[PDB]
């Protein structure tokens, strides 16, 4: 939207690297220095969300790009979701392999 | 938890918020510059003030990290660029006084009025009329009246203000450990802690004085030639062994000699190459020009335009009512948004200005991956040099005859060669002594070597000894002649116009050898060669991340600025001049004056 779309909120501060397929929605204040800040902004304590400033007059590489990540898992189930097959036709009165 | 790791944590947040706010401010400024209304002014001032306030708050916040415990060079560069107090280190009364006298000086220079002696209700400003009389008139008395009145009725109001501005700026500069306001200016070319590329703030003076010591043999011959030609338009006013009166030079100050071309043209019956009839013959418009410029740029190995450049840019003057300040500039709004604002007509000057602006656009596209505080040229003299080598190499006949603007054969002769070289010399070489002398005067004024009762005397002594011009009327110590120049009363540096002229030809000769040129240097064309593009891109993409003495070596092979390429460029004109002054007297004597009679 012209004027800024401030609803997309990638996080840029965390104490450790994420593990594979984890999610962190906490909103505690990041402690950079050595003096605790007790949950308020100020010096060496920041808000860990940095919402994108989307606008239409940007350059490719700064415009929004939706993403979908399909991921498959086959642990032990014998008959599961599967792809589609082209149902053949049934013939009659001929020696056939069926 | 150390003092270094917190610097990066602070720099990340600063980078992001700064990018956002700077984009907002630049968009407001553009929307004002392309569409002048009344509410756009306030909508621009709001965003500008918000950005300035954010910058000031981040600056006063950044003072917690000592620049001594930092180990990274990029972090140290960013912090040192952010930690600088600048102004506001003074008291409040002094800051208000400084801003008031700055605005008063700018206003006095902008709307100064002079009028006739016999018809006092005929007052002319500077821009519409004074630098037109001084540019087109061929009358001695009229030029003298204009040159004297502009300095007697405007320069005399700027002296009591300059005498206070000097002290205020000296105090502001000594509050930041700089010993004067001149060192604060020369601090841009400083480089520390690289072990092989150091550069003190005091070596710039010696470098400038040693590079100007080798341009004198050429400027002397150019001066003698222009004098022997001016002794025919104003007879009995110029002496064959004296200097030139300062009002017969082409403009109000003598900065560019380019208006003396109609008088001092070598061969006046051979028209210099000017493809303007062919453009209107093939019906070129405001868009084909930029298409051709982009094609020339992509020929050497640089990327296309970002495709957001074509819809948002203003390449033509809007018609009905869209009053727009179209002074050709290239914008860098950020976040991948580049635009160009210019009123293009169908001429040759616009055909070269398009290349000049797209040079800046390509430079801006180069270093767009650096942090926010490191997106600029290596110093104040790289941007315009890069933007100028393009228009230099794009106006040759060999390049013009492949686009289609010239006849297919068009044999070239040496007379038009000398015409073009001399028209180039009156603008390139005619300003280096003036710039050097003015900046030397300002450095000596700020340093405290010229007491405030010897300003005009020393100014005219140096103008007689270095530039080689003399004043037509004695100027006592009530006048202030330098203060009548735009860059002196509006507080802008002036040493960039000297180093740019050297960097330009250094780059041109460095690129002429990768493209494997054969003939003289002024016939170079870098197009259709991917080596020149690679060498230039190895420097364009650095920004301020590296010291400039290293970004320069990555192109030319040396560290310090040199003057040999300029002389190699002007060699043919030099030999021709050295054979046209067999009978004249090369040099000048500082005793003859037009009034001592
Ligand atoms: C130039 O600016 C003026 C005012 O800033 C614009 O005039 C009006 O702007 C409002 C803003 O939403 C529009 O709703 C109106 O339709 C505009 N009036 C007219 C007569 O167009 C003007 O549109 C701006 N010009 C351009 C080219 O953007
Ligand atoms: C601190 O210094 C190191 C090296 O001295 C920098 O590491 C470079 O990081 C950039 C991008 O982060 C890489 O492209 C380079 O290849 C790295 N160089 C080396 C030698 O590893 C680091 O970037 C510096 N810190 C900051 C904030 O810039
Ligand atoms: C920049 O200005 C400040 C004053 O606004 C200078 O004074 C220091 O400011 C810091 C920040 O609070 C204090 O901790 C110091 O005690 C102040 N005095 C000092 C350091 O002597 C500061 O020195 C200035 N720095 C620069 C680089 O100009
Ligand atoms: C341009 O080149 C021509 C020859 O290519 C020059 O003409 C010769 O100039 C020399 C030196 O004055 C004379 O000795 C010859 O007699 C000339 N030859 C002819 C056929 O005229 C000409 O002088 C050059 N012009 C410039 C400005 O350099
Ligand atoms: C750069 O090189 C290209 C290709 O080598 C040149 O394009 C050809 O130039 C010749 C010369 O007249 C023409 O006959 C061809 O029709 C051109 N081909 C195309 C596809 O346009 C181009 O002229 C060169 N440019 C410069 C400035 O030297
Ligand atoms: C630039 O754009 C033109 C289309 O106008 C295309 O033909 C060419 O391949 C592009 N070159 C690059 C380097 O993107």
């Amino acid at each position: 939207k012209v004027g800024g779309n401030y609803n997309y909120r990638y996080r840029l501060f965390r104490k450790s690297n994420l593990k594979p397929f984890e999610r962190d929605i906490s909103t505690e204040i990041y402690q950079a220095g050595n003096k605790p800040c007790n949950g308020v902004a100020g010096v060496n304590c920041y808000f860990p969300l940095q919402s994108y400033g989307f606008r239409p007059t940007y350059g490719v590489g700064h415009q929004p790009y939706r993403v979908v990540v399909l991921s498959f898992e086959l642990l032990h189930a014998p008959a599961t979701v599967c792809g589609p097959k082209k149902s053949t036709n049934l013939v009659k009165n001929k020696c056939v392999n069926f | 938890s150390t003092i270094e790791e917190q610097a990066k944590t602070f720099l990340d947040k600063f980078n992001h918020e700064a990018e956002d706010l700077f984009y907002q401010s630049s968009l407001a400024s553009w929307n004002y510059n392309t569409n002048i209304t009344e509410e756009n002014v306030q909508n621009m001032n709001n965003a500008g003030d918000k950005w300035s306030a954010f910058l000031k708050e981040q600056s006063t916040l950044a003072q917690m990290y000592p620049l001594q415990e930092i180990q990274n060079l990029t972090v140290k560069l960013q912090l040192q660029a952010l930690q600088q107090n600048g102004s506001s280190v003074l008291s409040e009364d002094k800051s208000k006084r400084l801003n008031t006298i700055l605005n008063t000086m700018s206003t006095i220079y902008s709307t100064g009025k002079v009028c006739n002696p016999d018809n006092p209700q005929e007052c002319l400003l500077l821009e519409p009329g004074l630098n037109e009389i001084m540019a087109n008139s061929l009358d001695y008395n009229e030029r003298l009246w204009a040159w004297e009145s502009w300095r007697s009725e405007v320069g005399k109001q700027l002296r009591p203000l300059y005498e206070e501005y000097v002290v205020l700026k000296n105090e502001m500069a000594r509050a930041n450990h700089y010993e004067d306001y001149g060192d604060y200016w020369r601090g841009d070319y400083e480089v520390n802690g690289v072990d092989g590329y150091d550069y003190s703030r005091g070596q710039l003076i010696e470098d400038v004085e040693h590079t100007f010591e080798e341009i004198k043999p050429l400027y002397e011959h150019l001066h003698a030639y222009v004098r022997a030609k001016l002794m025919n338009a104003y007879p009995s006013y110029i002496s064959p062994i004296g200097c030139l009166p300062a009002h017969l030079l082409g403009d109000m100050w003598g900065r560019f000699w380019t208006n003396l071309y109609s008088l001092t043209v070598p061969f006046g019956q051979k028209p210099n190459i000017d493809v303007t009839d062919a453009m209107v013959d093939q019906a070129w418009d405001a868009q084909r020009i930029f298409k051709e410029a982009e094609k020339f740029f992509v020929s050497v190995g640089l990327p296309n335009m970002t495709q957001g450049f074509w819809e948002n840019s203003m390449l033509t003057d809007p018609g009905n009512v869209q009053k727009a300040v179209c002074h050709p500039t290239a914008w860098d709004l950020g976040k991948g948004d580049f635009r160009i604002l210019m009123c293009t007509k169908v001429t040759m000057d616009d055909f070269l200005t398009a290349h000049h602006e797209m040079g800046h656009i390509q430079y801006d596209m180069a270093y767009a991956a650096q942090p926010f505080l490191l997106r600029n040229g290596a110093n104040e003299g790289f941007h315009e040099a890069v933007g100028e080598i393009m228009s230099l190499s794009a106006a040759t006949p060999k390049h013009l005859k492949s686009i289609g603007l010239l006849s297919p054969d068009f044999q070239e002769d040496n007379e038009t060669e000398i015409n073009f070289l001399l028209k180039q010399a009156l603008t390139i070489v005619g300003t280096l002594p003036f710039t050097y002398m003015l900046e030397k005067w300002r450095w000596m004024v700020f340093k405290g070597e010229i007491p405030k009762d010897q300003w005009m005397k020393k100014w005219w002594e140096m103008k007689r000894e270095i530039v080689g011009v003399v004043e037509p009327v004695p100027h006592d110590e009530t006048y202030c002649d330098p203060a009548s120049l735009f860059h002196v009363s509006n507080d802008y540096s002036f040493i960039r116009y000297y180093t740019r002229t050297l960097y330009q030809f250094q780059f041109q000769e460095a690129l002429c050898q990768a493209a494997k040129h054969e003939g003289p240097l002024h016939k170079c064309d870098i197009s259709n060669s991917t080596e020149a593009g690679q060498k230039l891109f190895n420097m364009l993409r650095l920004g301020k991340s590296e010291p400039w003495t290293l970004a320069l070596e990555n192109v030319v092979g040396a560290k310090n600025m040199n003057v040999r390429p300029l002389l190699n460029y002007f060699e043919p004109l030099f030999t021709w001049l050295k054979d046209q002054n067999k009978n004249s007297f090369v040099g000048w004597s500082t005793d003859w004056s037009p009034y001592a009679d």
